């Protein structure tokens, strides 16, 4: 959504940072504990995708329906599960020759207490020296675990030092899909969410401006599993990368957007813009 | 021409409209800017005048075609159609010169006073043997079934002859007569 | 066939368009040289030319004699589309003015036109009222069927039209009811289904859309920054100093004056087109309407029989 | 407006008149005082690692700040310091570091030194104000302003491939090169650096930001964002709504000023963001703090026209579409209601005229005042001589009995004035400077001469 | 068409008629002025 102003019942050619047509993006899925012990996780955390201008995620789509457990052999219903994201400036190599270490001040985003609270820690992490938790040549990907505060698992996997603002936001517990976008400008980083101004559509509005004056260049999605025999499955969230593009949107009577052609998907849309 | 010559006194957001005044008052790096503004204004005025002349050329060409048509229709001949050569029925037209054009003098007819009268489609005898119709006129009655002939643009009745009457095919809409028939019908 | 013989009578003033009433912009326009008086003179000239053209056109429309009763009842053909009765307006004219996306006594109290009033231009009313224009049109009917003046019924007049084409007397007297049925069928086919697929109604809508688009562009060249920091002279006055205000207001004045000159040239071109259109309308009325033409193509495709003119 | 005394008789247009704004409105929802004391509180940051703060929803008092600094030179574009202390803008971004005035041209636009390419590079897309301020010793000791005597800037930032790393506009310096410069304790010009595996080449060059008297010189770059929404950063420096409605009123709401009329419309748009805009970037809406949506419009001028009569010397005023009601409520800046609009002159007459040389609009005339004002005459159609249709074989005819010639005079202008313009003699006056600037301007005189020659030949 | 394509080589008061030539020569603030002058010239030609 445009920041600071509202339009109504008009169609505007406005340019900004938007995802383009198609572009299904990366598809990420979390899973239950292996059916008890040894929580099951995916290849994530060895991938450091470029931040570029920013990204927007589809929060908790494919929920309220019957799906399938990723590690389970049977089918179960799927609920909304909030991703936890890592964002930093410089990435390097672990002592175990694995990728995913952030060598300076990094921003993490953690949902807390069964999705009631979400926190943003700007908290530079030192790798703890232990037996298997990021030791010498004994490594598996750090996993954020919780029962049926994720910072305790993070402090088990990492060491926290020079930590700054721990901004906490209250989000309601529901199974409706949302959206969440991160954009960086010269005023800092901007977080966007769909929960503000009531909850009516899929549009996102500005709700936080964290003072991150270092240019964020990499991001990764930290794995997360839930302790739970029982068959509980979790939804999928898709990451879409933004671009310096131009759009032509349409507003209804309320301050919302109904349809928005992308000027550049094909020639007819170039004419339509 | 007045609008063309009045753009020499327009400052166009400069210190003065005289190029010599700008040359004397100002330094070089501002001299070029002020003369650029002056050049923009004068060239815009010149292009506006060029477009004005080009627009007026089409109107002049269309008016030339119209003058040719009016001369070849209303002057050298009497126009059958009405309204193309002035108000009324055309009689004669004289063409004279004029400042930047042609002056036309059309002489109409313009009837003044009218008489309300009745007339038939044509006069035929008995059992539709041979019927006649008016040629540039109308058939009028004195009131005693005495049919006479009148002009199409003036009222002065005259007896019907074979010269102002043209033979036509019989119809049903004609008026049949019994006594005092005109000499063409005899 | 539709022939657009009118232009919009639009007047724009000096300082309400180039400026917004600020004394700084007015002073910088007075130092910029005098242009807007020329704009007012040119617009007054084209409006006077259009009013005189309309007066001459409706003087040439006028017939010396007319038969009001003939169009209403006498014709066995269903010519009620051109029958005149609030509005002295025929059915066809009501269909034309109703099925297009096109008053003056309380137009200010309403509030699109108020957007013109704040932008700095107005649309002048036409010289003849809609009722007077419709009555001038309705007087033209009643002289179509007259001469070979003499008042005639429409059926006999149609017989005389078709007799000179090459249809003999026995042909037309044999199947006159078929002729009336064909005429009524053609008129009904014209009346219904003419609002979606025809070139003439598309031309009417195109002319109305172009006349709206001219004013839309004239009002939309107010929001162009023209390279300045803002399109509002108030923001430039508040934000910048007294030395850099002159440059930005000069750029704004250049943009607005260029837009005004472009609109004036557009009005001149449209007037030069409308003069030719008015001459063509006069020719078509004095050839196809009051009489029967002998040359094909000049009064539509085919051999001409009769023609009517509506607003 | 026309510029001459003798005027032809006719109806003209004599410019609009606006309604002057009577009153004032002001909301300016209260905010917190700024934290600008941090600009003078801690150790002065160096150019290599310079601090940046972003201020939003803030109020600042410029006198208290400017009582502490001595401004040596300010370079501002698209804004002025006089406007920054009077106007309200959306956001404020301040960068500050220590730099001597002997290198005040290093930060100038277009410079080619190491600071403009390996240190803070200024961004010119928003209104900025770079201020070179000197803080004297007394105020520096008062606010605990100190110098660490270790100030340096990056003089070379090369990668592994032996090419310099240019810095993008309005960004902090490269984190590897900044850390390498900060970690050193001397001056080096080409020094290798091991940034967790990467081999970087860095160069550190020092400078002294103080003077003989101990006064510390600083550089304050201030970027102000003028956005479309409400302005929440204001400098420190009447009635209520529904006491005014339908009156042209200047605003002071949330730092946005202007003029126009408020009305109570139905709520339209999102309730959070205060203002509502249209396609042409013109504000039309306003959401109050109480949830009441006030729809906003410009105060609309009254379209007027003047009817002038020479040989009687009489002037009357007509209004384009203005009703007599809106005549009575607002100043104009008997009143006969007419299908065009109310007129301040004129007198009614039960008259008709066949044609009028002074038209007023929809078939209305203005006859010359031969009591004391104009006469509103209405043109109406005269009817032609009606002829009845007869069902019988005899039809009514109208044969004339008298006639008179009517001479019709028509003039058809079929010529244009054949004009040729010397472009060099018209654009310039023979001066060689103007001729050279026209030559470097790209030639236009050939096309003008060709076009005039073509139209004259045609 | 010859007059339409001959206004690309018009400097219009700028240092050069090529925008690429202006971009590599002048700084950020002067680039705006020169490109504004060029844009005004090309738009005037198009409207003509
Ligand atoms: C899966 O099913 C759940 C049912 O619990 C869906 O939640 C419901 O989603 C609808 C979407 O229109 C919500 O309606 C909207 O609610 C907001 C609340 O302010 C209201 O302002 C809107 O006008 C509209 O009525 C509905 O409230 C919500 N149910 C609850 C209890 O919150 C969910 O959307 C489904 N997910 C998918 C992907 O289909
Ligand atoms: C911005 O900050 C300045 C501080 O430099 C404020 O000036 C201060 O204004 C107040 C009242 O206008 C002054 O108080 C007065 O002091 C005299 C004695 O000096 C006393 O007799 C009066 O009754 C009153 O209390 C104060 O002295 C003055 N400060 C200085 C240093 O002169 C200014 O008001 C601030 N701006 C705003 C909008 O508040
Ligand atoms: N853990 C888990 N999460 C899931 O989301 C999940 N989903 C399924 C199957 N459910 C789904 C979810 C989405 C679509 C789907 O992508 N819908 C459409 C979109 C069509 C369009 O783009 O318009 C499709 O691609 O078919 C289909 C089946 C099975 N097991 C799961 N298990
Ligand atoms: C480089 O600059 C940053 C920002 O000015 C300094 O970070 C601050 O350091 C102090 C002291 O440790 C903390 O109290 C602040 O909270 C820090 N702020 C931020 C935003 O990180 C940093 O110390 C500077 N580097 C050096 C070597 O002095
Ligand atoms: C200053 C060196 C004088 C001699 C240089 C001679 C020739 C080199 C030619 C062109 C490059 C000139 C660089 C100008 C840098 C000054 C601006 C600054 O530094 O901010
Ligand atoms: C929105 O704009 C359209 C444009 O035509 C208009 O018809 C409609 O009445 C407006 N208002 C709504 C949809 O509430
Ligand atoms: C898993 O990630 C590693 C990166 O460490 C990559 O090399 C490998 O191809 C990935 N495997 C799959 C199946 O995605
Ligand atoms: C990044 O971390 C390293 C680790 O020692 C540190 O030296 C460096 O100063 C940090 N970067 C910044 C910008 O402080
Ligand atoms: C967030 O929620 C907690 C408890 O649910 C409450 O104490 C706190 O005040 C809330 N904060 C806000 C800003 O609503
Ligand atoms: C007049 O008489 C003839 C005689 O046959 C007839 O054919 C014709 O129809 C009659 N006309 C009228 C009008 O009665
Ligand atoms: C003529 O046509 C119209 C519309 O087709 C119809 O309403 C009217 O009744 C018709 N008149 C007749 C059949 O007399
Ligand atoms: C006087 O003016 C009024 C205006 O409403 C009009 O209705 C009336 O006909 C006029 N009287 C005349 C023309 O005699």
């Amino acid at each position: 959504y445009p920041v600071g102003r509202t339009y109504a019942n008009i169609t505007i050619m406005l340019s900004g940072l938007f995802p383009h047509q198609a572009d299904k993006g990366k598809q990420y899925i979390y899973s239950m504990y292996h059916m008890v012990n040894d929580p099951f996780i995916s290849n994530y955390s060895y991938y450091t995708e470029p931040f570029d201008n920013g990204f927007v995620v589809r929060i908790g789509a494919n929920s309220n329906i019957t799906g399938s457990s990723v590690v389970g052999s049977a089918n179960a219903t799927v609920k909304k599960i909030y991703p936890a994201l890592m964002l930093g400036s410089v990435v390097g190599k672990f002592p175990s020759n694995k990728t995913g270490r952030y060598f300076n001040h990094t921003l993490v985003i953690l949902p807390e207490k069964c999705g009631t609270q979400i926190t943003a820690l700007y908290c530079v992490l030192q790798p703890k020296n232990q037996t298997n938790c990021t030791g010498h040549t004994t490594y598996t990907s750090y996993v954020l675990v919780e029962n049926k505060n994720l910072k305790q698992s993070l402090q088990t996997w990492f060491d926290l030092k020079d930590c700054l603002f721990e901004k906490k936001y209250n989000v309601s517990a529901d199974e409706r899909e949302e959206w969440f976008g991160i954009t960086q400008d010269q005023q800092g980083v901007h977080l966007y969410t769909s929960r503000k101004n009531g909850f009516k559509s899929n549009n996102m509005f500005l709700f936080a401006t964290l003072p991150i004056y270092e240019r964020l260049r990499y991001y990764t999605v930290m794995p997360r599993s839930i302790k739970t025999n029982d068959h509980m499955a979790w939804s999928a969230f898709y990451i879409y990368q933004l671009h310096k593009l131009n759009y032509l949107v349409e507003f209804d009577v309320e301050g919302y957007i109904v349809r928005a052609s992308d000027c550049g998907a094909n020639d007819y849309t170039q004419l339509q813009c | 021409l007045s609008k063309l010559a009045s753009e020499l006194s327009n400052t166009f957001g400069a210190i003065s409209a005289s190029i010599g005044d700008i040359l004397k008052r100002l330094d070089t790096l501002e001299q070029e800017v002020q003369i650029d503004r002056l050049i923009n204004g004068r060239l815009t005025s010149l292009n506006a005048f060029v477009s004005q002349q080009l627009v007026r050329s089409e109107a002049a060409a269309r008016s030339s075609q119209l003058v040719k048509d009016k001369v070849n229709e209303c002057v050298k001949s009497q126009s059958s159609r009405n309204g193309f050569c002035g108000q009324g029925t055309h009689i004669v037209s004289f063409a004279v010169n004029a400042p930047n054009g042609f002056y036309f003098v059309h002489v109409g007819y313009h009837p003044t006073d009218y008489v309300n009268q009745t007339s038939a489609y044509g006069l035929c005898d008995s059992s539709n043997t041979k019927c006649i119709a008016a040629k540039n006129g109308y058939f009028i009655k004195n009131g005693s079934d005495d049919w006479m002939f009148t002009g199409s643009s003036y009222y002065q009745p005259e007896p019907i002859t074979n010269f102002n009457s043209r033979s036509v095919e019989p119809e049903v809409t004609f008026q049949n007569l019994t006594n005092n028939l005109p000499p063409p019908l005899s | 066939e539709f022939i657009e013989t009118s232009i919009q009578k639009v007047t724009v003033d000096c300082k309400q368009y180039v400026c917004n009433g600020f004394e700084r912009c007015e002073q910088l326009l007075e130092q910029y040289g005098q242009f807007c008086a020329k704009i007012n003179q040119a617009l007054h000239g084209v409006n006077l030319r259009q009013d005189d053209a309309t007066k001459s056109l409706f003087e040439s429309i006028r017939v010396p004699q007319s038969a009001p009763l003939m169009a209403s009842l006498s014709g066995d053909y269903n010519l009620s589309l051109f029958e005149t009765p609030g509005n002295y307006r025929s059915a066809l004219e009501d269909l034309l003015f109703d099925k297009v996306t096109l008053g003056y006594m309380k137009g200010y109290d309403e509030c699109l036109i108020c957007a013109q009033y704040v932008a700095g231009y107005k649309v002048l009313p036409p010289l003849y009222d809609s009722n007077m224009e419709a009555m001038y049109t309705a007087s033209l009917t009643g002289s179509i069927a007259g001469a070979l003046a003499a008042s005639l019924p429409f059926a006999q007049s149609i017989y005389y039209r078709m007799n000179g084409i090459g249809i003999t007397q026995n042909v037309l007297m044999e199947n006159q009811k078929l002729i009336a049925n064909k005429f009524n069928q053609a008129l009904g086919a014209m009346q219904t289904g003419f609002t979606t697929t025809n070139q003439a109604f598309q031309k009417v809508q195109d002319a109305v859309n172009a006349n709206a688009q001219a004013l839309s562009k004239l009002a939309s060249e107010l929001s162009n920054t023209f390279g300045a920091i803002s399109a509002s002279i108030g923001d430039i006055l508040k934000r910048l100093d007294t030395l850099e205000q002159e440059v930005q207001i000069d750029r704004l004045i250049n943009g607005r004056l260029t837009s005004l000159n472009a609109f004036v040239s557009q009005q001149l071109v449209r007037s030069e087109a409308a003069a030719r259109s008015s001459q063509l309308v006069k020719d078509k009325v004095n050839e196809c309407v009051k009489s029967q033409s002998s040359r094909n193509g000049f009064c539509g495709q085919g051999t001409h029989i009769v023609s009517f003119a509506v607003n | 407006s026309y510029g001459q005394f003798d005027m032809n008789s006719g109806v003209y247009s004599a410019s609009y008149f606006n309604a002057q704004p009577r009153g004032y409105y002001y909301v300016a929802n209260e905010l917190e005082e700024c934290a600008l004391d941090v600009l003078f509180k801690n150790i002065a940051p160096q150019i290599a690692n310079y601090s940046r703060r972003v201020f939003t929803n803030c109020n600042y008092n410029l006198t208290k700040l400017l009582s502490l600094v001595e401004v040596d030179e300010f370079v501002c574009d698209k804004t002025t310091p006089e406007s920054l202390a009077t106007g309200c803008y959306s956001s404020l971004v301040v960068d500050w570091f220590a730099l001597p005035l002997s290198m005040k041209s290093t930060l100038a636009i277009g410079s080619a030194e190491a600071i403009s390419m390996f240190n803070y590079n200024q961004d010119y897309s928003n209104p900025t104000c770079r201020i070179h301020a000197t803080i004297n010793s007394n105020v520096s000791s008062s606010l605990n302003f100190t110098a660490n005597n270790n100030y340096a800037y990056i003089s070379r930032c090369q990668g592994t491939d032996g090419k310099p790393i240019l810095l993008q506009k309005g960004q902090l310096p490269n984190i590897a090169c900044r850390s390498g410069v900060l970690g050193l304790s001397n001056d080096v010009d080409y020094f290798g650096y091991n940034f967790n595996g990467r081999i970087f080449y860095i160069g550190r060059k020092s400078y002294t930001p103080r003077t003989s008297e101990g006064s510390i010189q600083m550089v304050y770059v201030i970027t102000a964002n003028y956005a479309e929404g409400p302005n929440n950063v204001c400098p420190l420096k009447t009635d209520n709504l529904d006491s005014l409605l339908g009156q042209c009123i200047d605003y002071d709401i949330n730092g946005v000023v202007g003029q126009g009329v408020f009305q109570k419309c139905n709520s339209t748009g999102i309730p959070s963001q205060v203002f509502v805009y249209d396609s042409f970037h013109n504000i039309i809406g306003y959401h109050s703090k109480n949830g009441t949506y006030y729809c906003m419009a410009p105060c609309v001028s009254v379209p007027v026209s003047v009817i002038y009569d020479k040989s009687s010397n009489s002037h009357a005023t007509l209004y384009g579409s203005v009703a007599c009601d809106h005549i009575k409520m607002i100043p104009s800046v008997g009143l006969l209601q007419t299908a065009v609009g109310c007129v301040i002159g004129f007198h009614n007459t039960s008259d008709t005229v066949e044609d009028c040389n002074l038209p007023l609009g929809q078939s209305l005339c203005a006859k010359p005042p031969s009591n004391n004002t104009f006469g509103l005459a209405v043109m109406k159609y005269e009817n032609p001589l009606k002829v009845e249709v007869l069902n019988s074989s005899e039809f009514e005819i109208s044969v004339p009995t008298n006639f008179s010639f009517r001479v019709t005079e028509e003039f058809i202008e079929t010529s244009i004035q054949k004009v040729t313009v010397d472009c060099k003699q018209y654009v310039c006056n023979g001066f060689e400077r103007c001729e050279q600037l026209l030559e470097q301007y790209g030639q236009f005189c050939a096309k003008i001469n060709q076009a005039l020659h073509g139209v004259n030949l045609r």
